[PDB]
């Protein structure tokens, strides 16, 4: 939670917003999946969503279906996904890292054992993708008892009373689906907006800003080139490298 | 907020992305407002029976109960238009589309039989119909998929995941995500996310109610007990609905035990699972110690549910209704049992609640008892999958 | 002589060698005891309705006649318990067997409908049942023989003649001269030498009387036509029989065209045949002119007799009824407006009768007309059938 | 008709019963065919009795069945039938000759025609297989007003009733199908009776004549010979000629 405080603070100061790309852990493999985060972090990511390969990601496009399939190729597993986010933390101490997980995968082996586990490696926020505001409660409670930030998604269309629900039980950031709504988001001190869904060139990350976002969320268009060089593993950071800088430069003032 | 509760003990609930929220809040308010509605009650009867055929025979089975102590009758749902009891509901949820001003059905299927029942509920009210179905089910189930395409249903093959039924679900819901102001999805089974379990459960009801008054009309007292296969759990809880109040009368569900609950590969989530929160629901289901989903196999095809309704795991857990599995075998030779003493061809999930209560008269033949089996299906499907396995053993 | 007229005008007649006429004789007078026995009627209503699933629906087709003055009901045999109306007169038929003290039963089956109608009320009934069934007809009706076996029934190939219904016929009745002190033979159609005819439409008048019923119940007046296919003839008098006093509605049966009249492949004896004696009656026949029996095309098996029952041949001569032709591109056109239009597929032999009312709405579409069309039986049999002659055309 | 009545007459002041053999005309070929039937009256047959090939002989056992089938497959019609039998009679001018005819065969182009062209050819009888005496009306008055004798079976289990319309309605001979029936038929003054079906070997043909018949009739036996020897034409009757000797010889006094 503090590290995403710290960074939209930084970034009001320098008066531009954040570029978080999203990638699957583990895809196409452990060891190419770190270089590939690296290689984001290095080009200029604010931050990162992360996701951990699920058998059955109903709420992803054929793009991320693909990038779970190729993990699961490999061998991925959850337990190696908190090894790698351990890892991740102990290279870099102030990029905050956001998971995008399914509630099985969070129940388990039980909800207040996942977000201690989260809070042991190192993450920040956990968007729990098939548990709606209403089915939240145990999920943002386990949470903020282990300080990580439960992020909520916040359709375009949605009302005055969820947008309120949103704003008071959201912490880190709002997951803003691709103006009416990023004013009244302000309005119930919600935590700050990133705009995602669909973002895939610079002018969207900075029309996003401009709307009044705190910045943009990449996913598709990220591992678009990791499924399109995967016979070239070093043209693949290379122009893994060019987006991100590209999609970075986009959100600065 | 619902109208109605989402949860039955703690299993149930409304584990969607939020964007779905308000599909499943707009179904749930236009069937409370369906319930309360005599028109809308005077259609669905008027469909079920000049339509669908009902009410369904009650029979009874004097030859195959001889020299026990045994009665049993079977419910006739293989007499329903359709040779299955998945009519009943999908012409409710058909109805309930068309009271939302919808002209359009999205389904998924796995063995067929819910895309065949959809397609043809769709064709008699007008509903552009589009089925979604696992590759792999899709070349294994060529008969079904001409029939649905034969009633003008769209039918879309999924190749995402294991290329099966539940990725044939997750498929579903990403096109009604974004298509729900114009088009219902027609779930097929007494599972998923709130309302669909209490839906389905009221749209296969009349199961129950039409049995407690032929039992009564015949045998003058109610069952000792009804008993029904159980692959997610709609005809199940269709038979037990109307008998939950009746303390006296003993609810059986039967999960299919494949090649046996030790072998692993069985589809009985319920008894033999571990609750996980998935296909929009919190129940029990067939999943790795790390929490991936896994399948449930089974003879039948209709049975392969990985997980079972909210509703059946509370009753389980608060001791109102048994659970129990039988194996493959077990269910071909109910299946033989009837063909030969009954003149009657069970479908193989039917059959695997005939094999239970097979099982409660052989192994108790002094014990008196009036049982009722629910015969879900006809298997005239189930022929060749039948007559490949006693080939194969000469 | 006979308790009842063996003839219906010049039609009919007991045909056979003299070692059968005592067989004959005996059947007819236990079928008239039983007419008159309120028991015998008592539990042949009762397994009509708790087994077989009587009474059937009638069905109003609201899509099928958009456009149109024509209102269009099916009276739904698809939903009797085995698919087919021949379930009605197999279960009367086994009743008298065992009236007669017999508990062996001997059939013949060309398509194998019958033959699956005899093996189930036989296995209901505890009935030794064998059938003969022409050896061609065995190598293509592979999933009716299976259903015949596991039934319990014994399935006896002939390979006599041109190995097919006809030389089937032949050998059920040799079996029967010889073992008809024990054993009964469940004839399949309103044919045959008397008292077959006159028997099976008795076993078979339900259909018509509870039509009658339900179109006065729904429409408050009596169809201006009943539709129905002819194959032998028993589901067309069976819809009749209640209405021939009913001068104003008209009796439409419809044989089978094959690839067209003209092209001498079909199946239409009654309207281009000549009479003839020969299955034990005085009847039209598809013959050369030479007098050797010929046989019946059509795209559906059901409707290949290459004759027609009596009873039929005297309502034609008489002006009480019309007899018509579809042909095989005609009953496949009707069989796929079905589907898409009311969900309800049915059988290749039910849908020559659709097909002609849909020719009697098409061809007068401003014409007021309430119609009536026996749906004789289900389709799912059908599928390959319709499948490998619309990939064939691409 | 009268060819019967004279046979029999002749045959009671040999003190002897007469041999009847059926055979298919037309099996396995007509010029065959012919042959047989010369070969059968030259080893002693008294009478004769042949089949017209039919598409569907329900009163017939498979070695008939059969016969039929290789009559079609030589094209044998049943014109080219009476072409056969308007040659035997002109060959020999008293054998008694009698048809075994199915219904529709008689019926097809009238039954008043199907008579007459038997009495035009020389044939005596006609049985028609499945017309009982119920049905029998028309058929027995158009073979009397031919001069030929309309052939009635009598089951062995005939009631009394029965046995009385036999006796009135035959003529040439009552077929009896295989002691108490034979006098019965008698004491109502049936033609005299011929005994059928399962007639294979000497001892039953003169079992038939002890027991009062006025003789026997064998088909299938005959029939028999003709399908094991169809590769060998001279063989077939020379094997013919011994069976019909030794059946004529049975029936001697
Ligand atoms: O963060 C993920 N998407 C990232 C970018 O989207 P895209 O760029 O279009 O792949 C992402 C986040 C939440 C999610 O679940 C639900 F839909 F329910 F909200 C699905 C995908
Ligand atoms: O309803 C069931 N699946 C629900 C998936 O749950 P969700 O997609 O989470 O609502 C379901 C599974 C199989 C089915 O029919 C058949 F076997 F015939 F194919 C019908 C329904
Ligand atoms: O009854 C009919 N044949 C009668 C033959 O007449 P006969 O043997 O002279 O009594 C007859 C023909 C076909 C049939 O069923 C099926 F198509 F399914 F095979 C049932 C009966
Ligand atoms: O004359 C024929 N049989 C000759 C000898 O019989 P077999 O020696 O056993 O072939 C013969 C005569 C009549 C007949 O019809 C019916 F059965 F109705 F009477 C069938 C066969
Ligand atoms: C679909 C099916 C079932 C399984 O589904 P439930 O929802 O558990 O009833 C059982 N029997 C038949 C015949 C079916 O088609
Ligand atoms: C057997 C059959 C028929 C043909 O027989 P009829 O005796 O003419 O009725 C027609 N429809 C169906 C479905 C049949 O199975
Ligand atoms: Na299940
Ligand atoms: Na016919």
């Amino acid at each position: 939670m503090e590290r995403y405080e710290n960074l939209f603070a930084q970034l009001n100061d320098r008066r531009e917003g954040a570029f978080v790309p999203f990638v699957t852990l583990g895809d196409p493999g452990i060891e190419q999946s770190l270089k590939i985060i690296d290689t984001l972090i290095d080009a200029g990511a604010d931050a990162l969503e992360l996701g951990v390969p699920f058998s059955d990601p109903l709420a992803d496009g054929p793009t991320i279906q693909n990038a779970n399939l190729r993990a699961f190729a490999a061998g991925v597993t959850p337990a190696q996904c908190f090894e790698m986010l351990a890892l991740i933390r102990e290279k870099h101490p102030t990029i905050p890292i956001g998971l995008l997980m399914y509630a099985n995968l969070v129940f388990n082996n039980g909800i207040d054992a996942f977000y201690a586990r989260c809070e042991q490696v190192g993450v920040d926020s956990v968007l729990v993708a098939d548990v709606p505001v209403e089915e939240s409660a145990p999920f943002r409670q386990a949470a903020l008892r282990h300080n990580i930030a439960p992020i909520f998604i916040c359709p375009p269309n949605a009302d005055d009373d969820l947008l309120r629900q949103v704003a008071s039980y959201g912490r880190g950031y709002t997951y803003l689906l691709s103006h009416h709504l990023i004013e009244k988001l302000k309005e119930y001190h919600a935590a700050p907006a990133l705009q995602g869904f669909g973002i895939s060139s610079p002018e969207q990350v900075s029309a996003a800003v401009r709307a009044g976002a705190a910045g943009a969320i990449s996913g598709s268009a990220i591992v678009k080139i990791i499924e399109k060089n995967l016979a070239s593993p070093k043209q693949m950071l290379a122009e893994l490298r060019s987006f991100v800088s590209a999609m970075k430069a986009a959100s600065r003032a | 907020t619902t109208l109605l509760n989402p949860y039955f003990g703690e299993f149930g609930g409304m584990y969607v992305p939020q964007i779905l929220m308000p599909a499943l809040n707009q179904l749930e308010e236009a069937f409370v407002r369906a319930q309360k509605d005599p028109e809308f009650q005077a259609q669905f009867a008027d469909l079920l029976k000049n339509y669908a055929g009902r009410p369904t025979a009650l029979t009874k089975c004097q030859n195959i109960t001889a020299g026990t102590r045994t009665t049993l009758y079977l419910k006739r749902e293989d007499l329903l238009h359709g040779g299955a009891h998945k009519t009943n509901q999908v012409l409710g949820q058909a109805l309930l589309a068309k009271r939302m001003g919808k002209s359009e059905i999205i389904a998924e299927t796995g063995a067929g039989q819910h895309g065949v029942a959809s397609a043809l509920a769709s064709a008699l009210l007008g509903l552009k119909c589009r089925i979604y179905m696992g590759a792999k089910d899709v070349e294994r189930q060529s008969p079904n998929v001409f029939r649905m395409r034969l009633m003008g249903a769209e039918v879309i093959p999924v190749h995402s995941g294991s290329a099966t039924l539940k990725d044939a679900c997750n498929e579903a819901l990403r096109d009604w995500s974004g298509s729900y102001e114009t088009a219902h999805y027609m779930l097929g089974t007494a599972a998923g996310p709130h309302p669909y379990p209490t839906i389905v459960r009221e749209f296969q009801r009349m199961i129950g109610e039409e049995t407690k008054a032929q039992i009564l009309d015949k045998e003058g007292r109610l069952p000792d007990a009804v008993i029904a296969c159980v692959g997610g759990g709609s005809n199940a809880i269709g038979m037990f609905a109307d008998f939950i109040n009746d303390t006296s009368v003993g609810l059986i569900g039967v999960e299919p035990g494949g090649h046996g609950i030790e072998t692993g590969e069985h589809g009985a989530p319920l008894k033999h699972g571990r609750v996980g929160i998935y296909f929009g629901m919190k129940a029990p289901m067939m999943q790795t110690a790390d929490g991936q989903i896994e399948e449930s196999y089974s003879i039948s095809a209709g049975l392969d549910f990985p997980s079972v309704g909210p509703q059946h795991a509370y009753l389980n857990s608060i001791g109102r209704a048994d659970y129990v599995s039988i194996t493959d075998d077990e269910a071909l030779e109910a299946f033989k049992t009837l063909c030969r003493h009954e003149g009657i061809i069970p479908a193989l999930e039917s059959s695997h609640a005939l094999a239970h209560a097979l099982k409660m008269m052989r192994e108790q033949p002094e014990k008196e008892q009036l049982l009722v089996v629910n015969l879900s299906g006809r298997g005239d499907k189930d022929i060749f999958t039948v007559h490949d396995i006693l080939k194969a053993r000469g």
